[PDB]
């Protein structure tokens, strides 16, 4: 759960897992 | 919560397709059919 | 009539967009009169 | 007459002006006005798929009535005007976003 | 601009925008009237 | 059904529904006006 | 909290200055210019 220096950002091993589950052309029409 | 805001935003866009009793649902071709002396009657329905 | 009788109601092309449209169509799974006009 | 569904046969007597490509210009195809940028388009129209629409019933594609070409209608950039200031008591120079 | 005609009222299109609009399925109909029935070609009237 | 009347215009109700309504009272008035004075009979008109 | 409490109250009175498409924003000026028979539909629009 701590940030890892592997990826360029300071994102953690659980944050990217959380970042991928929920998601937001459909956006171009608006 | 993220979907609900998106679902409300998308539903807002759909309402542009309804004329609200006017002759057309698009403002572009209404002005090309009615003179401004009488265009106020039809556009006012869409405004409300 | 398991699956047959779908056509474009209008001439306007659309690509996975949302727009309600009501038009006459052939209902699915409906009984039809199959005619055999030979002897 | 019928409006905005069937292909337009009877049409007005105005000159056939040359097309301007890939920049914000007005357009008028078969009496359909609008503002945007016309680009060469994918999504091959069927032989009788003339017009085009979207969720908001706003035009997104159109074909040239004189040449068999399929285009897209895309409105170019816009937005609001915002000002960044440090206050009248501070200075006069500002930033606009 | 022709002054020979005596009735140039259009109920759906402004006369000044006739040349600026391109239509489809333009149809032509012709008949005769007694003379007092000019007010009955509105969209919804009474009489014969 | 009779076509002997040359002036039949009312906005309160529709003539086609006169056979499907009950009135509970009927008031009939008789008076004589000029040919161009028929415009003055509709409720809420401008003049004398 | 004091500010937008005052902004909301100021806006409501300021909304009275607009005619909302009617002939005037003053009810007395409506009667002094146009008769009631065709003025009751703009006064109705003012109320809405
Ligand atoms: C609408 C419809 O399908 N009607 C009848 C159906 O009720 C009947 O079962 C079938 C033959 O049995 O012939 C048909
Ligand atoms: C946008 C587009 O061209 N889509 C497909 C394309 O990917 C495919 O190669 C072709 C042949 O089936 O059919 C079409």
């Amino acid at each position: 759960i701590l940030p890892d220096p592997s990826k360029p950002s300071k994102r953690s091993f659980i944050e990217d897992l959380l970042f991928n589950k929920v998601t937001l052309d459909l956006i171009c029409a608006q | 919560v993220v979907n609900q805001n998106a679902q409300a935003l998308n539903t807002l866009v759909k309402q542009l397709s309804s004329n609200f009793g006017a002759i057309s649902s698009v403002l572009n071709d209404i002005l090309s059919r009615l003179d401004p002396p009488e265009a106020e009657v039809q556009i006012d329905r869409l405004i409300t | 009539s398991f699956t047959r009788g779908v056509y474009y109601p209008d001439k306007v092309f659309r690509s996975s967009v949302l727009h309600s449209t009501q038009d006459l169509f052939l209902p699915f799974f409906s009984n039809v009169t199959w005619f055999h006009a030979i002897h | 007459f019928e409006l905005l569904h069937a292909p337009a046969t009877v049409c007005g007597p105005k000159k056939s002006t040359n097309l301007v490509k890939n920049k914000c210009v007005n357009f008028n195809f078969n009496g359909l006005t609008g503002t945007g940028v016309l680009t060469e388009s994918n999504k091959k129209f069927l032989p009788f798929q003339q017009f085009g629409r979207d969720i908001a019933d706003t035009t997104d594609a159109v074909r040239d009535p004189q040449t068999l070409e399929i285009l897209d209608i895309t409105p170019c950039s816009f937005g609001g005007v915002s000002v960044i200031t440090p206050g009248t008591n501070t200075s006069n120079q500002v930033a606009v976003l | 601009n022709s002054a020979s005609f005596s009735t140039f009222k259009c109920y759906g299109v402004s006369p000044t925008k006739l040349n600026d609009l391109c239509f489809t399925n333009v149809y032509a109909d012709s008949f005769v009237i007694r003379g007092d029935e000019v007010r009955q070609i509105a969209p919804g009237q009474t009489g014969k």
